């Protein structure tokens, strides 16, 4: 199947704190495997998955030394951004970054990524061609022009097509699973009415769809749900409910769609 | 700008009176990342509350999972209280066993 | 393998 690696990086300035806090999280296939945090006693990249422990000291020392450069890079960029937007001192500001690569089932590069957000909103991003930049804000054109004259896109294209891909292969090999949902329906009175709640439990990954049908067509209005949420053990949960006349429990059918199933599940309230 | 925390309070395993379980407080879609989260039993702050590390999703918004041990009874009320700059007042979400 | 930024913003 397809694979991916991601690095999510954050720099936070606060009202008085003197210098920003820097956090970098690495993901392989949308699961965390390394983390760096400038708040820690001895700030370093630390393994966050058991399969990462097989890397030796000079791997972690090289990653950590890069995270210290990033920390400075974000500090200077937070300072420049303050002036681009004519923001005064004494506020809280955030800088964010997502970078990484997507691989197909053949382990070849599908797409690279490099995006930035200031104050949680899109600031500048590398286009799919890995050659040109998109920057919407007027304050962001200053950065787009600097990065075009310096040719920064070439540096990131080389990283995304080379190191991002090859180190992901190494991570994939060393770490080379989905959990299918278990579903059930519950019964709750509403005098003269009843709600049926279709549960989905223990599934991984998080993407899932729950539908209800009235002996035929889907129910889009009338459908109460919750956003998919982590159980805390690595799996996820979700439910969807509909209000139903008390004698019509069996004219309603829950469907569960998940990438780990042979086919969608089909289930009703069974007393 | 500031983004308002969405909060879910729920158990890791289907709740059973008298049986140990994990209670989760899931807080998503908020900005800036600074946030206070407290979990409550009958109005009292539950000690030893585990907090996941700062993370954010594709849309740049941050999320945090808080959890703690608990044993549901028929009469105990569990809640999660969240303080964030997007709100003038803290937001309390109460646990509902059937949700 | 984490990235290394070049020019600052």
């Amino acid at each position: 199947g397809p694979h991916s690696m991601r690095y999510f990086e954050t720099a936070v300035s606060r009202p008085g704190l003197e210098e920003p806090r820097y956090i970098s999280v690495g993901y392989v296939d949308n699961k965390e495997f390394v983390r760096f945090d400038s708040d820690a006693e001895n700030p370093r990249y630390e393994p966050r998955a058991p399969w990462m422990e097989q890397e030796g000291p000079e791997y972690w020392e090289r990653e950590t030394q890069k995270a210290k450069g990033q920390e400075q890079w974000f500090r200077v960029s937070l300072r420049n951004l303050l002036g681009y937007y004519n923001q005064s001192a004494g506020g809280s500001h955030t800088l964010q970054q997502m970078s990484g690569c997507d691989l197909g089932s053949d382990w070849r590069l599908l797409r690279g990524y490099l995006q930035f957000a200031y104050e949680g909103r899109d600031y500048i991003a590398l286009n799919e061609d890995l050659k040109t930049w998109t920057a919407a804000d007027m304050a962001a054109q200053i950065t787009r022009r600097k990065w075009e004259q310096s040719g920064a896109a070439e540096h990131y294209k080389a990283y995304l097509e080379g190191e991002c891909v090859e180190w992901l292969h190494r991570y994939l090999k060393n770490g080379n699973r989905t959990d299918s949902p278990k579903a059930h329906v519950t019964h709750h009175p509403r005098k003269g009415e009843v709600t049926l709640r279709c549960w989905a439990l223990g599934f991984y990954p998080a993407d899932i769809t729950l539908t209800w049908q009235l002996n035929g067509e889907e129910l889009t209005q009338d459908m109460e749900l919750v956003e998919t949420r982590p159980a805390g053990d690595g799996t996820f949960q979700k439910w969807a409910s509909v209000v139903v006349p008390l004698g019509k429990e069996q004219n309603y059918t829950c469907r569960v769609y998940h990438e780990g199933l042979p086919e969608p599940l089909t289930l009703r309230w069974e007393p | 700008i500031q983004k308002t925390p969405q909060i879910q309070v729920y158990s890791r395993h289907p709740p059973e009176n008298g049986k140990p379980n994990i209670l989760n407080c899931y807080v998503t879609q908020f900005h800036p990342p600074h946030i206070e989260i407290q979990m409550l039993k009958n109005g009292k702050k539950i000690p030893k509350v585990e907090m996941s590390d700062m993370s954010f999703s594709k849309d740049w918004s941050f999320y945090i999972l808080a959890h703690t041990e608990f044993t549901p009874t028929e009469t105990d009320t569990y809640a999660c209280r969240v303080k964030h700059d997007s709100m003038a007042e803290p937001k309390t979400v109460y646990w509902d066993r059937d949700m | 393998m984490c990235p290394r930024m070049t020019a600052v913003m």
